[PDB]
């Protein structure tokens, strides 16, 4: 997201993501542990292991979150300031954390989308969330 | 570089599957996109202004089957990827003058376009052990830098 | 530049810097060409040998952009938009190159101001730069 | 990692000079300043709430002296890095958990420093030798993740 295309672009993407949301964000996350364990730092309280209640629960906060974004792209420092703030100011996230949870999140889309998942879309969605990457990092 | 045995035969089973080609010529297109201050490095390939015109561009397609060849000799020469990528590293850096953060851009898109082929089959487990791969690979062609 | 502090931080060191912005623009590309050889790769038609006339004219077009900046803070976006489509569209600059250029300024800040170059002023110098190298890579 | 002759001695020379005191107290302080996300490693220092406390915090110069003491060691020890900072890479590693882009923001940090307390005397040549050092320590810190 920035110019009215990517909007465009990213607005139908997530249509067809829809009710799945969830079941993605948590599906990304345990690509990241797994592929990053780095990150597993972030969650000493969380069982990691797989099809944890946890995860599935904090899966579906990031989707609804990113579902949250996409009908606020005008404004998305306005959307998710209370966000800013818990990542930046009290946990403190490496920036370049949000790198790779965007990189497992586009992963996970790939698998379960393929058809959807083209070459303009991918490019569009790369924009979008390091929008949001920008946006929950801004207090640095 | 350092995999389990599990870990191994999985990699290279998934191997046996990747149709050099397709994959390749993907994978390059799609950085091509995605990130397109790389396209200053493949001004000779002509046309590539839009994602259409990339993606169906001969000159993309060949160097990608290429790329790919090239990352399939990492993967059957685990334990010595800095030998095999040895005078490929001497190429970006001294020749082409590549910035080395593009080498894990590139395998990260890569990783990308074998899920979006696989589906399923790219397991979480799976993935994981490609992400060591990959970083390997962009490591040995960052040593001569 | 981003919050009040920082861009009072931000103009109360640049008015240091005052009418050496060139001279420093200069010396910053000459640390840049030397300490990370890739970049001289943009600059094929300069002679980019110490004391050059192209260097120095050209770190004084840098230097003036800065300037133009500082005095732009609330609207970046709009004070730089030629110069985003210079080099994102036209030059395509690897937004890689922004981050080493920063470094290389900073530097020269510090070897010509140290007494001014305190830990507060460079962290808000060091917001100001990313935030300009973003503005400048937003065609991206 | 490597350098010419003439590099190498202008490099060590400059070291002779640097007080790994100051010097790291500074750059370990900038480094929690600048990029505040590091100050989740050094959560037993106390209050790091500020530049003033950062700054004048015994437990900042004091392990800030203890990185510029391992710098140290790699500057004279330039042709076996890996080997001089295999265990130091371990403990980041696997202890505790730091990303490697870390090291080569610690390391631009400590040049800035460096520039800093030599004014004229770190010139752009000089600078360009530091930049291959910072570069080499980064890159062995990194070596067993
Ligand atoms: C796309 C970017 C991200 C989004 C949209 C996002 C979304 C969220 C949301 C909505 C919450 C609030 C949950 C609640 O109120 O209970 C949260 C919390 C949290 N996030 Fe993120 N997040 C992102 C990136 C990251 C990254 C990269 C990390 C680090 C690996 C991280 C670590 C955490 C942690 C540790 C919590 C608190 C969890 C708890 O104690 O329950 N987040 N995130
Ligand atoms: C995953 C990492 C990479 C691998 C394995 C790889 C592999 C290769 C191979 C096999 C060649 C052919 C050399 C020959 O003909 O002997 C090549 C050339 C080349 N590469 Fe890469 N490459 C990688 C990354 C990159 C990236 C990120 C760029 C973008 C700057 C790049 C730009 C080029 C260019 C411009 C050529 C010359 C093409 C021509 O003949 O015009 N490479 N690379
Ligand atoms: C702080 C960020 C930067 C600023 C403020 C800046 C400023 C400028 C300005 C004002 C111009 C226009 C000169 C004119 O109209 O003649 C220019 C051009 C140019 N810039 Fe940048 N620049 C920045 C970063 C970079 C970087 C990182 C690179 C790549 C190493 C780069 C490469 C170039 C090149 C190749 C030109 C055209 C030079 C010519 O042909 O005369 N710039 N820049
Ligand atoms: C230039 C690269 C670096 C060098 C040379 C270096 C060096 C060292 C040394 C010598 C120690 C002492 C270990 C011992 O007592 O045996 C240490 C520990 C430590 N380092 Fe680093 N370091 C580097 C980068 C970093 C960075 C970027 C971070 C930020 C995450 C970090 C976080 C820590 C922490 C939290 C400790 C343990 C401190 C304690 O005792 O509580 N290091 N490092």
């Amino acid at each position: 997201v920035l110019s009215a295309a990517d909007k465009t672009n990213v607005k139908a993407a997530w249509s067809k993501v829809g009710g799945h949301a969830g079941e993605y964000g948590a599906e990304a996350l345990e690509r990241m542990f797994l592929g990053f364990p780095t990150t597993k730092t972030y969650f000493p309280h969380f069982d990691l292991s797989h099809g944890s209640a946890q995860v599935k629960a904090h899966g579906k906060k990031v989707g609804d979150a990113l579902t949250l974004a996409v009908g606020h792209l005008d404004d998305l420092p306005g959307a998710l300031s209370d966000l800013s703030n818990l990542h930046a100011h009290k946990l403190r996230v490496d920036p370049v954390n949000f790198k790779l949870l965007s990189h497992c999140l586009l992963s996970t889309l790939a698998v379960h989308l393929p058809n959807d998942f083209t070459p303009a879309v991918h490019a569009s969605l790369d924009k979008f969330l390091s929008s949001v990457s920008t946006v929950l990092t801004s207090k640095y | 570089v350092q995999l389990s045995g599990e870990e191994k035969a999985a990699v290279l089973a998934l191997w046996d599957k990747v149709n050099e080609e397709e994959v390749g010529g993907e994978a390059l297109g799609r950085l091509l996109v995605v990130y397109p201050w790389t396209q200053r490095f493949f001004d000779s390939f002509g046309d590539l202004s839009n994602p259409g015109a990339v993606m169906g561009n001969p000159k993309v397609k060949a160097h990608g089957k290429k790329v790919l060849h090239s990352f399939g000799e990492g993967v059957h020469h685990l334990d010595n990827l800095k030998g095999t990528f040895a005078a490929l590293s001497e190429l970006h850096c001294d020749k082409l003058h590549v910035d080395p953060e593009n080498f894990r851009l590139l395998g990260n898109v890569l990783v990308v376009v074998l899920a979006r082929h696989f589906g399923k089959d790219f397991t979480p487990e799976l993935q994981a052990s490609y992400q060591k791969v990959v970083a390997g690979v962009a490591n040995a062609l960052a040593h001569k830098y």
